[PDB]
């Protein structure tokens, strides 16, 4: 009852057998904007199927010497589907997300991941190492795309903050003895009712192994990690020509 | 005695300021209402004469 789950939104559908319960980020569901909070006068558009469905990004690999990854949302979908081809036309954007993660393994493998959702995860460089040299992170590390970007110093999450306290955010684990997936639902987290989808990046998904993968020879070494996600309650406003960036 | 008629109907002695307008309250800006599309003749707010 708590293990088996199904997720049907749009034309698409997900099944899973060895799962856990579902999480709702910060204790509430997505929503469309109120006429009181809102400020813009133009009538939005709300497709409700062509955008609110499961998109599948890219399939990583989990070796024994792996460190971690992150993805920025909603940057991941700005070149993918009728979602992306609306977000280029319009200027204002609002949405939620459901986020599903896959990693399977047998009953001889062992490991644990941490699947967390952090709003406004600014990236910070190392200041040249000495501390004095001021630097800034390039464009391909702040909006790396759908292909993700790998961490170098995961103990501080590349921002001077520990990973030991990342559970205060909406988190889940993937202990390969117990489960094989993590489902997280998130509302729209921002101070402003609408905001751009290309410049601003509202939150970042992280996937960091704590206990490393391990097995014995004769067993399958390739242990992929796949990332699936779906917009929800998507609105758009400010129509004009398409802007890549 | 005002026995003529042009003195009775006279507009002289009018201490009143005929005001076309009248003030109204506005503690907040105006609330934008909802609209939809219209494809009619005659009705044409865009065309003004300045």
């Amino acid at each position: 009852s708590d293990r088996v789950a199904q997720l049907t939104i749009g034309n698409s559908t997900i099944t899973t057998q060895e799962a856990a319960n579902i999480i709702v980020g910060y204790g509430e569901w997505p929503s469309y904007c109120s006429d009181s909070d809102a400020t813009a006068v133009d009538k939005p558009t709300r497709p409700d199927v062509s955008v609110n469905r499961f998109y599948t990004l890219d399939t990583k690999l989990w070796e024994k010497s792996s460190k971690g990854w992150y993805w920025k949302f909603p940057d991941v979908l700005t070149e993918t589907g009728v979602f992306g081809q609306n977000a280029q036309f319009h200027y204002l954007y609002r949405s939620g997300f459901c986020i599903h993660v896959q990693c399977n393994a047998s009953k001889f493998h062992q490991g644990a991941l941490l699947v967390a959702v952090l709003p406004e995860y600014v990236i910070g460089t190392v200041a040249g190492g000495t501390g004095t040299e001021d630097t800034h992170p390039p464009y391909k590390q702040t909006q790396p795309g759908a292909d993700g970007f790998e961490l170098q110093h995961p103990y501080v999450l590349d921002a001077g903050i520990p990973i030991s306290q990342l559970t205060v955010c909406p988190h889940q684990w993937i202990n390969l003895r117990t489960n094989n997936c993590a489902t997280i639902i998130v509302p729209y987290i921002n101070a402003l009712p609408f905001d751009s989808a290309l410049n601003h990046c509202n939150f970042g998904l992280l996937v960091v192994p704590i206990s490393p993968l391990d097995y014995d020879q004769g067993a399958t070494p390739v242990i992929p990690i796949t990332i699936t996600l779906a917009p929800m309650c998507s609105e758009f406003a400010g129509l004009r020509q398409a802007v890549t960036q | 005695g005002d026995r003529v008629a042009d003195v009775i109907e006279s507009s002289i002695g009018d201490s009143v300021s005929r005001a076309l307008t009248h003030a109204l309250p506005a503690p907040t800006g105006q609330n934008t209402q909802v609209s939809s599309h219209r494809l009619d003749t005659g009705k044409v707010p865009a065309l003004q004469a300045a």
